[PDB]
């Protein structure tokens, strides 16, 4: 809301403005800059702007913890990602994912998570 | 010196060789002449012998050691001392 | 490679607690780190003093009227480097919004002439205690204030008289702000001088052409101006930027004509004949002579004893009859 | 066929040095002439004088230069920069760079001993 | 991980300081920030190999730095100008007036040599001899003395390592002083029939070894026994000593019976191979003592009032004086910056083009990767600078001259990756180890490790979170580590 | 020896020949990767300065440089090719000597050698 700046001012931005995606409050890497950051050293050139035209796209990271675990049987799950319903190679390349080990194992590609039942 | 003196000179060189006579000899005799002088010997291959001398606040000075023997050598650094 | 010639050092800490790092060599795609706001950028001084600001890459930002004229000052500085702030002297949240984020606030709003929407009072004094308050409420480290020279408040002139009710209600509010009364300044496509000379139909005096100043090269002005935005030492202290040498009005002319290898007219009226006149003028929109111009016609440059000058500054200002062939150079015909 | 342009010299090194020096003083001699011509075409600030002050020193600069050749390519150099001044070729932006002392002072600090460039980081 | 791709990371051959070795690395950096540390080979140093310090602490460059002059106002700093600083500086000294010895210098274990010798010969010209080192007993003189090289070096080369026979460890543990050399020890051990032996605290080694004893007297009874026997009759034999011997108020003692041993056993010592050997942990201590960086006798006897820290982040409460004004001039926020009154930014070993000197005594040159963050500065122009506001102006503003002032010094600084043999091998031992040190009385308190973290032992090790992460991973008592 | 300042024929700046330094070396043989391709050219290459080096954009967040020579490096065939070429332009350098890997004779037999004593090590392949 209240981001006191360098000047020792205070600046105002609404709430929904703050949080880092639409469904994420908080950021998803170590090196990213924080909402909160990137207004207190670029507010000169966010004066008399409108910030719900801003782009705003959703995290992924959320969308892709949404997705229900696929079980397998064997010890290996194959994921490739294609698009089933149009031509071409649409997906990623082909990998094998072991899932021996307890817990689910994320497609290093895709993210979808596999898990050995 | 007062506080510091440097001795510079080659290993194999000819022109070096009263320098590491009168280091090898009468170093000690030096260090014990003047107890509170801090004495480095600092040896490379291309360098003449020079030594160096700091008396007080940062002022050295410094003489051309290239000399025939260890007695010329000990000469040559007392006058620099004094 | 270039070179901070602004700059004293590397480092620098604001009035306000800001810790400031210039990056760089000095160049276009450099950064000073300060961030100004300089008030009336868009006119005769204004351009000079955002072009050596942005020049360096201190971020300015640009309070502005109308979008067609503020457009060249966007070529001064790299991408970023110069923005651009709608802004009124009657829409108070505008005003904060172009102080808000600075580090050194100048303004140069002054008017010549009266208008249907702001007289001499409601440009000079008022317009000024509302920038100073947005200072004052915001805390700017520096506030660099423009007047005029010969500035007093009990004036014949309603200019110099408004002057100076300006800077007495600055000093009031902002207690650290630098006060700089310029003399007559010329330069390229000067305001009521060389280039009103060097095409005018006839310039016509109400006092023989006898009023003496001091007058000074814009650019200059602005050095002086940066120079003081960029030392703290400034701080609550007042300038008087003036020339080296005293002219006439007729001299200037004189000089003007043996120039332009043509001869200026002159013609003297009545100062009562020429009031009316102006005051009859004073109907059509654009500008035009004003009546309290003319009556600036009987006031002679009067120096203030006690008051740093362009030497404090460790400047040298130019020669007018120096410039002349190089500022007047398209009207010789030859 | 294609015939060579406004004071055009064919390239000749010379074989010895005093040839050269009579080329190379007959070509200051046409820059100190051409001095106000110069002065017309680019409509400089500045005097006439200083035009010929500065040829001056350009010549100046490679005055204990001894190898033959390397006089024979800087005469050559110095000649096609004359052609490209005298036929107006260049523009009055190029023609500048030549005066970076007569733009007037660039600022306040322009550091001299060690204490002020290092304050600001290029002692 | 993830970070960068090898075709956009600029390449530069450097030189690693978190120890004495002296590893030759080369610096892959993308922009302003330093992306990875691979080695490169030397087979004379570290053969084609670097420990994971080094390795591993370029994440400590990138966080903590000093960028800003900071004084001190009440209890907390506050950013300033570099003329604000130096101008504290310079009225500090004028109000404290310090005469002679009361200007103390410290140098941290980080620090180039042409840093130490701007801070030497500004603090000789304000009158003092108080250069002191940052190791405890660091305000007196080492007892190995200074006088000759070879009694402070690995006088058998780190290659001499592949020839040797027998090796005895006094009071020093290879596996976390030099890891590198740990390595080669060990593959000399494979490779040939080696005897080992090691008098010191109980150490995990990579080699077989026998322990002699925690003690002075375990010393004394090795090299009068069996072990000194072995010494006598190895064809190449050569003596380790640690520098966390030096540390010790006994260490005279120590130097004492190894000189004498040393000057007996002609094996040991002869014209064709030297085997006495001091291991330094610290990559600046070599070309300190090289300088001459030490105390004066009269010099440690004395109070400052004012201190210089040059790096010197293993500095203490009790060291410092309560009047003292503290400098403090380094690259990373660590206790050192915590006890200054004003700090000023000086650049990393990534950021300058050095000369290090390590225990070898072979001296190297780096180069600059990149430039120092923010309002950072070199530090030799940093002491030039505040020398010219003391009224002491250095000789020297330009880096030829600096490297002129260097070979004044010594010359063996200026010539780069080159080792020579001293001639007074046989003289500095009597002069320097035996000579001054017979009044000594050895302690019975036993040898302890010198280091007692291996992974933070640096302003830039501390500064890491890899480093923090790596030594509560690797820790001792975590099942993780153990194999039983 | 050196081409002095002003008859150099090039027509660069002042400047990299008054105040830069270039090294001369030899690549190293990259530790990730057992080819050698890339280590026989002698490389030609400036010392960065330390205030024109990089910074960062404040907008876009890019790498800014006033260093013209950063992106910059020669190749030559050899080490006195590079040294005529840096003294006929004037330039300060300073050599690094390359250093290479020390032969030692390898036998796979020596993996099974009887040991008479106690074993050092269990060797396991
Ligand atoms: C309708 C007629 C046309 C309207 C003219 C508008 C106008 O004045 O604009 C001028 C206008 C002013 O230019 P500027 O940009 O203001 O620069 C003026 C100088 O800087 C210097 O400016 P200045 O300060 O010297 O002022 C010059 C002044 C001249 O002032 C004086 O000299 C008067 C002095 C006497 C004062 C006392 C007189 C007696 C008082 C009696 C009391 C009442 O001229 C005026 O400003 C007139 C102001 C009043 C305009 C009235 C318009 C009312 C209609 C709506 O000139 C132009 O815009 C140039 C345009 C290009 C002209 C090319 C073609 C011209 C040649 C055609 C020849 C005709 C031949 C026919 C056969
Ligand atoms: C087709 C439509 C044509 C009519 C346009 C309508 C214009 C409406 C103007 C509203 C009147 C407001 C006013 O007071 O205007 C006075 C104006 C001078 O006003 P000012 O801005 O102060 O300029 C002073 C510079 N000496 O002076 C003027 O505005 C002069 C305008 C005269 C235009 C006459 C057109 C017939
Ligand atoms: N020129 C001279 O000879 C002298 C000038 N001065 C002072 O120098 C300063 C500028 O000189 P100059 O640059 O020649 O003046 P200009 O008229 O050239 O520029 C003045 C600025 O004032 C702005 N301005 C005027 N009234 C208002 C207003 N009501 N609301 C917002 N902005 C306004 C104008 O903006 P817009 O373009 O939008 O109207 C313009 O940018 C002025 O303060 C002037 O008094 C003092 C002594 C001598
Ligand atoms: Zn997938």
């Amino acid at each position: 809301k209240s981001i006191i700046s360098y000047n020792g001012n205070t600046i105002e931005i609404p709430e929904e403005y703050t949080k880092q995606a639409p469904n994420r409050d908080s950021t998803w890497a170590p090196a990213q800059a924080s909402k909160t950051e990137i207004y207190k050293n670029n507010m000169v050139r966010f004066e008399q702007k409108d910030l719900s035209k801003q782009p705003m796209p959703y995290a992924g990271i959320e969308l892709i913890a949404q997705q229900p675990v696929r079980f397998v049987h064997g010890n290996t799950a194959v994921c490739d990602g294609a698009n089933h319903n149009g031509p071409g190679a649409q997906g990623h390349p082909k990998i094998f994912i072991n899932v021996d080990a307890p817990g689910s194992h994320a497609c290093q590609y895709c993210g979808t998570r596999y898990e050995k039942e | 010196a007062l506080r510091e003196i440097r001795f510079h000179l080659c290993q194999n060189g000819s022109s070096s060789a009263p320098l590491r006579q009168f280091v090898k000899n009468q170093i000690g005799a030096f260090q014990k002449a003047n107890p509170s002088t801090k004495v480095l010997v600092r040896e490379a291959n291309g360098v003449k012998p020079i030594v160096f001398a700091r008396f007080d606040h940062g002022h050295e000075s410094k003489i051309g050691l290239d000399v025939s023997s260890e007695k010329e050598v000990a000469e040559r650094v007392k006058s620099l001392i004094e | 490679m270039n070179s901070f010639e602004n700059l004293a050092q590397d480092v620098n800490i604001t009035r306000s607690g800001k810790t400031l790092i210039a990056k760089g060599t000095g160049g276009r795609s450099s950064r000073t780190g300060y961030t100004a706001t300089v008030f009336g950028a868009n006119g005769f001084l204004g351009s000079y003093l955002t072009a050596k600001l942005a020049k360096h890459g201190t971020t300015v930002v640009v309070p502005y009227r109308e979008e067609m004229a503020k457009r060249h000052l966007k070529v001064t500085g790299d991408l970023g480097v110069v923005n651009f702030l709608e802004m009124d002297l009657r829409n108070l949240e505008s005003i904060d919004e172009a102080v808000r984020h600075s580090d050194i606030v100048v303004n140069l709003i002054g008017r010549e002439y009266e208008t249907k929407n702001f007289n001499y009072y409601d440009v000079h004094v008022e317009g000024a205690r509302r920038i100073a308050e947005a200072v004052k409420k915001h805390n700017i480290a520096r506030y660099i204030h423009v007047s005029a020279f010969n500035a007093e408040i009990d004036s014949p002139s309603e200019f110099n008289h408004t002057k100076g009710l300006g800077e007495q209600v600055t000093k009031d509010i902002v207690p650290w702000a630098t006060i700089v009364r310029p003399a007559p300044m010329f330069g390229r496509e000067d305001k009521w001088f060389l280039d009103r000379m060097a095409r005018s139909p006839c310039l016509v005096s109400a006092n023989k052409f006898q009023e003496t100043s001091n007058p000074v090269h814009v650019i200059d002005v602005a050095a002086a101006l940066e120079r003081i935005c960029f030392d703290d030492s400034t701080v609550a202290q007042t300038f008087e930027l003036y020339g080296p040498q005293k002219f006439t009005q007729k001299q200037i002319i004189d000089m003007v004509s043996e120039t332009l290898r043509k001869e200026v007219r002159h013609i003297e009226l009545p100062k009562a004949l020429y009031q009316a006149y102006t005051k009859a003028t004073q109907a059509i929109w654009w500008p035009t002579y004003s009546p309290d111009q003319v009556e600036r016609q009987f006031l002679s440059q009067k120096i203030d004893p006690s008051a740093k000058t362009f030497n404090d500054l460790d400047l040298t200002p130019m020669e007018l009859p120096d410039l002349m062939f190089k500022l007047i150079r398209p009207y010789r015909v030859n | 066929a294609i015939i060579a342009t406004a004071f055009a010299e064919t390239v000749k090194f010379s074989g010895s040095k005093q040839e050269l020096q009579k080329r190379t003083l007959a070509l200051y001699r046409q820059f100190l002439r051409g001095a106000p011509t110069f002065a017309d075409l680019y409509e400089v600030q500045f005097s006439i004088p200083t035009i010929r002050t500065k040829i001056r020193q350009e010549f100046e600069r490679h005055r204990f230069v001894d190898d033959l050749s390397i006089q024979n390519v800087l005469y050559a150099k110095g000649h096609m920069e004359y052609q490209e001044c005298i036929n107006f070729w260049k523009q009055q932006a190029q023609f500048l760079k030549y005066f970076p002392e007569e733009d007037d002072i660039q600022g306040r600090h322009q550091p001299s001993n060690f204490v002020d460039k290092f304050l600001k980081n290029r002692a | 991980a993830f970070r960068a791709r090898p075709w956009e990371l600029k390449k530069t051959e450097s030189i690693d300081v978190m120890d004495a070795v002296g590893s030759n690395i080369r610096i892959d950096s993308k922009g302003v920030e330093v992306m990875r540390v691979i080695p490169r080979v030397h087979e004379d140093v570290n053969e084609e190999w670097i420990n994971d310090k080094s390795r591993f602490a370029c994440d400590g460059l990138k966080t903590q730095r000093l960028t800003t002059p900071l004084i001190r106002v009440g209890d907390k700093f506050v950013n300033a100008t570099w003329d604000d600083a130096l101008s504290t500086i310079a009225k500090a000294y004028q109000q404290k007036a310090p005469k002679g010895d009361e200007f103390k210098a410290v140098a941290g274990a980080l620090v180039e040599v042409e840093s130490m010798v701007a801070l030497k010969d500004m603090t000789n010209a304000l009158g003092s001899e108080n250069t002191t080192t940052d190791t405890p007993n660091g305000n007196s003189a080492p007892a190995h003395g200074i006088t000759f090289r070879s009694n402070y070096l690995f006088n058998s080369s780190i290659a001499g390592i592949e020839d040797a026979d027998a090796i005895l460890l006094v009071g020093t543990n290879p596996r976390r002083e030099a890891a590198v050399m740990n390595a080669r020890i060990r593959k000399a051990w494979l490779r040939q029939e080696l005897e080992i032996a090691s008098v010191g605290p109980t150490l995990d080694a990579t080699f077989d070894v026998a322990e002699l004893g925690n003690t002075h007297a375990d010393l004394e009874k090795a090299l009068s026994g069996e072990f000194g026997e072995v010494l006598k009759n190895a064809k190449n034999p050569l003596i380790i000593v640690g520098s966390g011997i030096t540390d010790r108020e006994d260490a005279g003692a120590f130097f004492n019976t190894i000189g004498k041993f040393v000057e007996s056993t002609p094996s040991v010592l002869n014209e064709n191979w030297n085997g006495y050997n001091v291991l330094q942990r610290s990559a600046s201590r070599a070309g300190a003592y090289d300088i001459g960086f030490t105390p004066s006798d009269e010099a440690s006897k004395t109070t400052p009032k004012m201190v210089w820290l040059l790096g010197a982040d293993e500095v203490a409460a009790s060291d410092i004086p309560a009047d003292a004004f503290v400098v403090y001039q380094g690259h990373n926020g660590d206790v050192g910056a915590q006890f200054a009154d004003v700090v000023l930014p000086g650049a990393a070993y990534t950021e300058k083009a050095g000369t290090y000197v390590n225990t070898e005594g072979r001296s190297q040159i780096s180069r600059a990767a990149t430039g120092p963050p923010g309002g950072a500065r070199e530090d030799w122009k940093i002491l030039r600078a505040v020398s010219e506001y003391l009224g002491v102006a250095l000789p020297y503003e330009d880096a030829y001259e600096v490297r002129d002032r260097l070979a004044e010094i010594s010359p063996s600084l200026v010539r780069y990756d080159l080792v020579e043999p001293t001639v007074f091998g046989d003289v500095a031992v009597q002069h320097s180890l035996v000579g001054p040190n017979g009044s000594v009385t050895p302690s019975s308190a036993p040898l302890t490790e010198t280091i007692e973290n291996f992974y933070m032992t640096d302003s830039i090790s501390r500064s890491s979170p890899t480093m923090a992460k790596s030594s509560i991973a690797f820790n001792k008592d975590n099942k993780k580590n153990q194999a039983f | 020896d050196n081409v002095p300042a002003h008859e150099i024929v090039s027509g660069a700046p002042a400047e990299l020949s008054r105040n830069r330094v270039v090294r001369i070396y030899q690549q190293a043989k990259p530790a990730t990767q057992s080819g050698e391709y890339g280590t026989f050219a002698w490389r030609l290459d400036w010392d960065i300065v330390d205030v024109a080096n990089r910074w960062e954009n404040d907008l876009i967040g890019w790498q800014s440089s006033g260093d013209y020579m950063q992106a910059t490096q020669m190749k030559f065939t050899s080490k006195e090719s590079a040294i005529k070429f840096a003294n006929k332009q004037g330039w300060d350098f300073y050599i690094q000597e390359p250093h290479h890997r020390k032969f030692r004779v390898k036998q796979y037999a020596n993996n099974f050698v009887h040991s008479y004593g106690k074993l050092k090590h269990i060797r396991t392949k």
